[PDB]
């Protein structure tokens, strides 16, 4: 289960029929306050990807020499 | 996450076929997982992440 | 009239590799008010080592 | 030891001899083989050594 | 299908936010006819198009054929963004052929629709998080806190977990595909022998 | 002999450019880093009426 401080609640089942199902969901909020809690057997690998775009600065007047 | 030998040989080496140097990185790798599989209760989180 | 000539090639269109040997130049001169033409054979033993 | 060719590529390296009865002497710019893809049987390059 | 007259326009699947490109709309003409048309496109707010050659009025395009402009446009919206072209004949301005009757089927405009993506502004890069939660008859839990707003673009934060179990992923090929026979010397049988 | 047709919207014909790039492939190079694979190519273009 996954729990979100913007009331963002994602639940998830793992048995042995769908052991190697890989169970894929998308994070909306910007700011992540994510809390895992897992409960029963069996061990769960949880990996977690963010993607942005940067790069609006690095535009400043020095010398240079023209 | 992994490890190579030291980034690439310092001294003259290559030309290719692995001469006398057989790369040995999945085998030194699995090594490193070994080791942090083993400890004496059960193994901890971080070393299984 | 006065001087010599001259030219730049490319050694593009020969391949200098493996499956191609030897470089012969023929060079032919005609001159001029009696239409002789001689040749010469030069530098065919251009070492592409 | 290394050294470098001067002006006009000599290079006079010295050395004592106190060892056993025969020496044998090599010197190259680049190693032992000709580093860039020397394995194919279509290949045509060397260094001398 | 074919269209006696049509448009159709050329622009990639995919374009940036910030920086701009042309959008080439051609038009073509299979009658034998010679007909002078008037070209456009309804554009929304979601976007900032400009003509190249709008002051100049097309000519005409006979039997086979084909005329084309461009539009310099720059999008502000994000996602997949609709695009309206419209394109119609004229009747009596017999200046560039003989004749021109431009009389089509009550559908004698071409409206077409089409969408373009445009990905939000500025370098795209990640950032990764994993790990191994074991519950072994039990509860377990942790916290992962997702924070990277330096210099930031507003919605182009995204984010994903995924959820699995990966000793299968490559668990099928070799384990079915070692197994040989053993031979050889000493250490050619050991090769053989110990992977087994 | 060597042809190009363009099929198009209900296989109209299409009227434009080409270059056809008729080749022989795997010269004399060694084909490896430096070397072309690419062995001799004539480009021949042409007005698609
Ligand atoms: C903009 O593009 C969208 C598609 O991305 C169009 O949405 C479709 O609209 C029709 C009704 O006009 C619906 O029946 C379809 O279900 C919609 N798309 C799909 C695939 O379901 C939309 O019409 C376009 N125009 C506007 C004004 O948004
Ligand atoms: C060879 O030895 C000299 C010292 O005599 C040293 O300066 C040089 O760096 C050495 N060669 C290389 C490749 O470093
Ligand atoms: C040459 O080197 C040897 C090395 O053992 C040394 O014994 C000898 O004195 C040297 N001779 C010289 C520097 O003339
Ligand atoms: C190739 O084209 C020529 C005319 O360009 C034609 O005469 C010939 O039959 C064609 N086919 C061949 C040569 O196989």
């Amino acid at each position: 289960t996954i729990q979100s401080s913007g009331t963002f609640s994602s639940k998830f089942q793992v048995d042995n029929n769908n052991r190697l199902l890989l169970q894929q969901v998308s994070l909306p909020e910007l700011p992540g306050e994510y809390s895992m809690k897992v409960t029963g057997e069996g061990c769960v690998y949880l990996q977690t990807s963010l993607k942005y775009n940067i790069l609006p600065e690095k535009e400043e007047f020095p010398f240079a020499l023209g | 996450v992994h490890w190579e030998r030291p980034q690439k040989p310092k001294a003259p080496v290559g030309h290719f076929y692995e001469p006398q140097a057989p790369s040995a990185e999945v085998e030194m790798t699995s090594y490193v997982l070994l080791a942090y599989l083993t400890a004496q209760p059960a193994p901890t989180s971080e070393d299984l992440t | 009239s006065h001087g010599c000539f001259y030219q730049q090639v490319k050694t593009k269109v020969f391949q200098l590799k493996r499956k191609e040997y030897e470089m012969k130049l023929h060079t032919e001169a005609q001159i001029q008010e009696e239409g002789t033409v001689v040749e010469l054979t030069g530098r065919q033993s251009s070492e592409i080592t | 030891s290394n050294a470098t060719t001067d002006e006009h590529g000599l290079v006079q390296f010295s050395i004592n001899t106190t060892n056993v009865m025969g020496t044998s002497l090599t010197v190259r710019v680049n190693y032992k083989d000709r580093s860039p893809c020397y394995g194919y049987q279509w290949v045509s390059e060397e260094h001398e050594e | 299908a074919f269209q006696p007259f049509f448009v159709e326009l050329t622009m990639p699947y995919s374009v940036i936010r910030g920086e701009a490109f042309t959008l080439k709309a051609t038009v073509l003409n299979y009658l034998p006819k010679c007909i002078r048309v008037s070209v456009q496109l309804e554009a929304s707010p979601a976007f900032l198009a400009v003509p190249v050659e709008k002051e100049q009025a097309p000519h005409c395009i006979c039997a086979n054929g084909r005329q084309t402009v461009s539009w310099a446009v720059t999008p502000k919206s994000l996602g997949n963004v609709n695009f309206t072209v419209s394109a119609e004949a004229l009747e009596s301005q017999e200046l560039c052929g003989t004749e021109v009757p431009s009389v089509p089927e009550h559908g004698r405009k071409d409206t077409v629709i089409k969408p373009l993506l445009v990905e939000p502004e500025g370098l795209e890069k990640e950032t990764t998080f994993n790990s191994l939660l074991c519950p072994s008859g039990g509860e377990v839990s942790e916290e992962l806190s997702l924070k990277l707003p330096p210099n930031v673009v507003e919605e182009s934060a995204r984010a994903s977990v995924s959820v699995l179990g990966d000793i299968l992923g490559s668990a099928m090929q070799n384990t079915q595909n070692l197994l040989q026979m053993p031979y050889g010397c000493g250490e050619q049988n050991m090769v053989l022998f110990a992977p087994n | 002999n060597v042809s190009v047709c363009g099929l198009y919207t209900y296989g109209k014909p299409v009227p434009g450019h080409v270059t056809v790039s008729i080749c022989r492939k795997y010269s004399d190079a060694s084909d490896c880093h430096g070397e072309d694979s690419q062995a001799f190519c004539e480009k021949f273009s042409g007005q698609l009426n």
